[PDB]
């Protein structure tokens, strides 16, 4: 999946998320790409930022191959909301068992140093979805508004879950609608954010640091939109952002998911 | 279990407070600040200190007083920018600060000197005469550490720079590296922990056609079970040139490392996994070896040893076959010659059957792929004698430093080694000519009266730098370097049974002056040594 | 890694050479000879001494003097055709005799006795009363070992005899075996070292449904990698009839192991893992457990450590996952529970699913078969508290013998623990309540005037027998048997500073005295006892 991030007066940038099909070295995961106005540029589809140690970029680890048998990430939605982009993704368990999450980036971030990623799903009745199938980013309504206490222009992403961790490849039917205020996603993500740099925990995130990484206690302001530094990240959680289930089906499989407000 | 021997002599605290110290006065004498101090060395003949903030340099050979002076300083501190974003970041105000990891000759008149710089590593020139830097600040970014704590290795060798430490300021990305020199820029694989698992890196030396790096790391042969530290050593080729457009480009080709073997033999074998230091190359008996300090793990029943490794035998394990794991659950196996590549992986363009590559860059695909995926060898190098020379488990610190005089004595041609210890113990032995050791001596040379000030009291021997001719060794703490005699010899005033049951290299009964003396090699005087015993037959 | 607590008291040779000791003399007294003893226990009011060609007795309650003196012997030497034959074979002279290794209460009128019997081992039965012995010598083949040296286990239980020792001269069949009792005799597979890997067997209890076995074996979970000694605990169901006509007739159809967790966890966690000694099943804080002690590998710095056990976690284990290896070069994995048979392996015959199945011949052959290729548990039983109650990492010696007084104190409710050793020290601590430990005393009760005689000084602790109705605490050695008091309350005279201070259960300062003294239960008088801390505020 991709999205083009261009503001007036920029000459714009493209995000990509993308399986590798284990070649971690040819391909990275989640980058940022130049995507000038003119098309003839010298620069196009170069990195944003290209440097021997710091590059707009993340590579899948060797060891997360190596602990798991074709081991990918599949990008199955990317949207913009506000100052960031966002990515869903679904890939195996790092030590069989799926994770579906939400990976957030700010906007202008060449460094990458801003990567935050949180499991997500919803559950209703004793019964959890957590395994992502789709998604759209649009209005709430008023109904939906209200639920959530946003104002009606903010944004809301729907999803369609399928039930469990298990069987990536042959879901049951068994699955679900859910709904997600993009405010209650940046909620949960700055607390995340300040809980790990007031020291506590680790960054929780396996597949890609490879190691527990304890969170480092910084005098250092978390707002709305902070674009992080270079301590703290990336950034992982095992508490999961919950959804609004709004609709369950047991008979004939969700597939994708649009939605407007009229 | 084999139990510790005892030395034939103990010098307390009591006598050796006499030996000369250095704490970073110049002539003339007043409240001392703690220096800091990161490693010594020698160049040439004056004494390198390398600090927070400073390089202090010490003539040696007009080191002639109780206290030993500063001759000339070098003064690098960090921007205040640098400070804030380093507190800002969470680091204690302690840690925000230059310390000087890196102090390397480029050449005759130039010094290659990287300081941590607060968190932001930096590197830069100096000429050598005035201490002062010329041209720009550059990047010290893989080439020296951010933290002062951390352990780091930096050599030259035919203009390049060999290092190993962090990129990051958190530390994740461990790295072993090759800049500078018109050469090309060459890294381990990042994030391949089968190329480096948190390692520790110790030392780095250059033998021949290669750089040899000493580690440790945790061990990936014990994935299955638990979290296990193994003592490595590591080749690379001095003429690598990183790999094709397809695989291992700006890497390494010619990275390959084995486990070293620092055990006593048994029924199971006990080894000591936690390498603390290594020597250079040194020559005995005609051989070319390192000698290495190894520990028991921190949390465990502490426990030292000293084992030497002849580089014929670490080229050697470099030549046997590859270990392999053939599937996540697996235990690791050798790897069938059979399924080797040709040209073979790790040796270095050029080479016997490899005239035909002008570089690494011109190897086929087969071969990079295997030493990437394959670079861990299956053996462990022996040591020589294939046990350790010196033990030590009864005591409740570990050694650590290791300095050795491979040329003491009358004829040159006894090998004594000296020991640093986390308690400011240096110990003394004879290496029996390789079998076997003999315990010369164990002495406190930690000085609290002058080493203990400005609320740091810290015994750990932080370098030690052998120089015959002063006829010292120096021994660098935190706070103080030491001047310390390599003998005890003119001790024994005129005692002979003394003299003589010392039974060290150093010492001799002079029969002229009727008194126990050091021997020069330029004594055209009668002297009586018996080293092979200490027949006394008294008293004194 | 933690370090050695020190000890409130020390109690010095000096002291402790005035207990009373037992070197086989009949009041009256005569040149000693060694007595070789074996072992010691008490039963009824006898201490039973089973030695070389004898078992010696001490009646207990009258015993009241300086030297502890023999009331009855039993006398068992082996015919000359025994001995003649041992001789033969090559063991020497001092081997080929008949050592007592097996002392059993039969019955209240029948004591069962094996003995070693030259390299030839025979069991017998004898008359409580007169210690003669009634019916015809039998076979101690796999019930009592050839080798005096070897360590072996005997146990009654519902009249049947738990025995684990080698069965053959050469002691290459090591086994875990059971006879008589009108019950069919069963046997570990023989030449399966999945089953046992030349274990060393330490100590067997009766508990529920299972009488358990502890032992120590090669690790088959370090089969690639070196040779590694694991301490282990096994179970068998006490109703066990044996396997069907196909699988596993005439061995047990219940036999499973686990290792046992004793470690100081960290970074890496610090295992002993060479099991000692291990009590019997006591009740402390309201749990069944026992307590054992561990050492490191002979070939390794000498440590010690003391873990207590929970009959409900041991029990647990059983419940657990099976390891298996999925080929001859992966590692151990556990087994999915669903490739485990119905009805469960190790579950015994008449069990909750298996009231179906009257007895163990009547099971299945997938299950009879996957226990016989399944022995080994994927877990290791955890530790109450998960890390040892006490350690012992600064001496040069190993703690062997344990035992334990639960009902210790005024109000019968501290637990004592007493930790011999190989150089006959005897420690002393409490168990705080099940968390931690305070070290209470340290004695050397090995008497050289008494115990070193006949050539003979071995300071080995080879049994302790704690029995609170005399106040002691029994310890063999080789040549002696020694008497010592559970608390030297007494010895604090008239000092309450000391008293007080000692802070020991046994001990308590008595206000119509003015003097320390041992608490008994019976006692309608006031004491004092600060044992929650040792306040002093002098001075004595
Ligand atoms: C470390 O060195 C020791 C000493 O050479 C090795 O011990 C030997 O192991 C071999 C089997 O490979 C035996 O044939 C020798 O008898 C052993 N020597 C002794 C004196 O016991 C040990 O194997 C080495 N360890 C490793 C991992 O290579
Ligand atoms: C022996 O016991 C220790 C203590 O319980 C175990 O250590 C724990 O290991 C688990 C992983 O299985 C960790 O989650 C705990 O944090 C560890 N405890 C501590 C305090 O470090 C150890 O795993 C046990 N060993 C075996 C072989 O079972
Ligand atoms: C909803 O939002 C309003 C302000 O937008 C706030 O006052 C109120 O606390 C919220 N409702 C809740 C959480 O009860
Ligand atoms: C080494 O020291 C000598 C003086 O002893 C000095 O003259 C010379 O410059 C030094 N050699 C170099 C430049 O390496
Ligand atoms: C060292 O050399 C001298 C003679 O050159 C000899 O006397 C002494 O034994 C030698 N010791 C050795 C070989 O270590
Ligand atoms: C135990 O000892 C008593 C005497 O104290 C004795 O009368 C009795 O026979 C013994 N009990 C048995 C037989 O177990
Ligand atoms: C033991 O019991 C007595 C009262 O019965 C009490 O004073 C003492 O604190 C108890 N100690 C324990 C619980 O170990």
């Amino acid at each position: 999946y991709g999205v083009i991030v261009r503001s007036e007066g920029e000459d714009g940038k493209l995000f990509i998320g993308t399986a590798v099909d284990g070649k971690q070295d040819y391909f990275p995961t989640l980058s940022s790409r130049k995507l000038p106005r003119d098309p003839e540029s010298s620069a196009m589809l170069d990195y944003e930022l290209h440097s021997d140690f710091v590059s707009s970029l993340i590579k899948i680890p060797s060891d997360t191959l190596a602990l798991v048998s074709h081991f990918d990430i599949f990008y199955i939605y990317g949207f913009a909301s506000g100052g960031f982009v966002y990515f869903l993704t679904v890939q195996p368990e790092t030590p069989l068992f799926y994770t579906s999450r939400i990976v957030r980036l700010c906007k202008d971030d060449p460094k990458f140093h801003s990567y935050v990623s949180l499991p997500f799903g919803c559950t209703r009745a004793g019964v959890e979805y957590r395994l992502l199938q789709a998604a759209y980013l649009a209005k709430p309504g008023e109904a939906l508004a209200q639920a959530f206490n946003i104002s009606s222009d903010e944004d809301v992403l729907f999803a369609i879950f399928s039930k469990g961790q298990k069987q990536y490849h042959h879901p049951p039917d068994d699955s679900a609608l859910c709904a997600f205020p993009i405010r209650a996603i940046n909620l949960q993500i700055k607390e995340r954010l300040q809980s790990c740099y007031h020291g506590e925990g680790n960054l929780e995130l396996n597949w890609l640091l490879g190691k527990d990484v304890q969170c480092t206690k910084a005098p250092v302001p978390i707002d709305d939109n902070f674009c992080g530094l270079d301590i703290n990240q990336p950034l992982g959680g095992s508490t999961p952002v919950e959804g609004l289930t709004l609709y369950t089906t047991s008979r004939d499989r969700l597939t994708s998911v649009a939605s407007y407000v009229y | 279990f084999p139990e510790d021997s005892e030395p034939i002599s103990i010098s307390h605290g009591n006598y050796t407070k006499q030996y000369p110290v250095f704490v970073g006065h110049k002539p003339g004498r007043t409240q001392r600040h703690r220096l800091d101090i990161q490693m010594i060395m020698i160049m040439n003949r004056t004494l390198y200190v390398a600090a927070r903030d400073h390089i202090y340099t010490v003539d040696i050979d007009t080191s002639h007083t109780e206290e030993i002076y500063c001759s000339k300083k070098l003064t690098w501190k960090s921007r205040q920018a640098d400070v804030d974003t380093c507190r800002m970041k969470g680091k204690h105000k302690d840690e925000c600060h230059n310390f000087i990891k890196v102090l390397l000759k480029k050449n005759d008149d130039t010094l290659f000197v990287c300081g941590t710089n607060a968190f932001n590593p930096s590197c830069r020139n100096y000429r050598v005469d005035t201490l002062e830097t010329f041209g720009d600040e550059f990047s010290g970014m893989a080439r020296c550490p951010y933290d002062a704590k951390h352990a780091n290795i930096a050599l030259f060798a035919d203009g390049k720079l060999y290092s190993a430490t962090v990129t990051d300021f958190l530390a994740i990305d461990a790295v072993i590296y090759r800049s500078l020199g018109d050469s090309p820029t060459l890294r381990t694989v990042k994030h391949d922990s089968k190329w480096l698992k948190e390692p520790y890196f110790v030392q780095a030396v250059d033998y021949g056609d290669y750089i040899y790096f000493f580690f440790r790391e945790i061990a990936v042969e014990y994935n299955t079970m638990g979290k296990v530290v193994f003592p490595r050593v590591a080749q690379v080729c001095k003429n690598d040139m990183g790999g094709s457009q397809r695989v291992l480009e700006k890497q390494w080709t010619s990275f390959l490392k084995a486990r070293l073997n620092c055990s006593v033999p048994g029924d199971s074998h006990f080894y000591f996994n936690i390498l603390q230091a290594v020597t250079d190359v040194i020559r005995i008996n005609g051989r070319d070896v390192v000698l290495a300090t190894f520990s028991t793990p921190y949390n465990s029943i502490p426990g030292s040893a000293v084992c030497a490794y002849d580089m014929l035998d670490i080229a050697n394990v470099f030549t046997g076959r590859f270990k392999e794991q053939k599937s996540p659950d697996s235990t690791w196996t050798p790897v069938p010659d059979e399924r080797v590549p040709k040209p073979r992986p790790g040796c270095c363009a050029g080479s016997s059957s490899l005239e035909k590559y002008a570089t690494s860059n011109e190897f086929p695909d087969d071969t990079l792929n295997f030493i990437k995926t394959h670079p861990l060898m299956d053996e462990a190098v022996p040591s020589i004698i294939n046990r350790p020379w010196f033990l030590r488990t009864m005591v409740r610190y570990r050694l650590t430093k290791i300095a050795v005089d491979n040329a003491a004595g009358p004829y040159q041609n006894h090998t004594v080694v000296f020991l640093g210890s986390e308690k400011g113990i240096i110990l003394k032995f004879l290496a029996r000519i390789l079998n076997g050791s003999l315990f010369l001596e164990e002495m406190n040379v930690y000085n609290p009266e002058k080493c203990s000030y400005d609320g740091v009291e810290d015994k750990r021997i932080m370098g030690m730098q052998l120089d015959r001719a002063s006829g010292s060794l120096y021994v660098a703490f935190s706070t103080c370097v030491i001047k310390v005699p390599l003998g005890r010899c003119e001790r024994h005033g005129k005692c002979k049974k003394t003299c003589i049951a010392s039974r060290d290299p150093y010492c001799g009964w002079v029969r002229e002056s009727g008194s126990c003396a050091h021997l020069s090699p330029l004594s055209r005087l009668t002297f009586e040594q018996d080293i092979e015993r200490g027949n006394t037959d008294g008293d004194c």
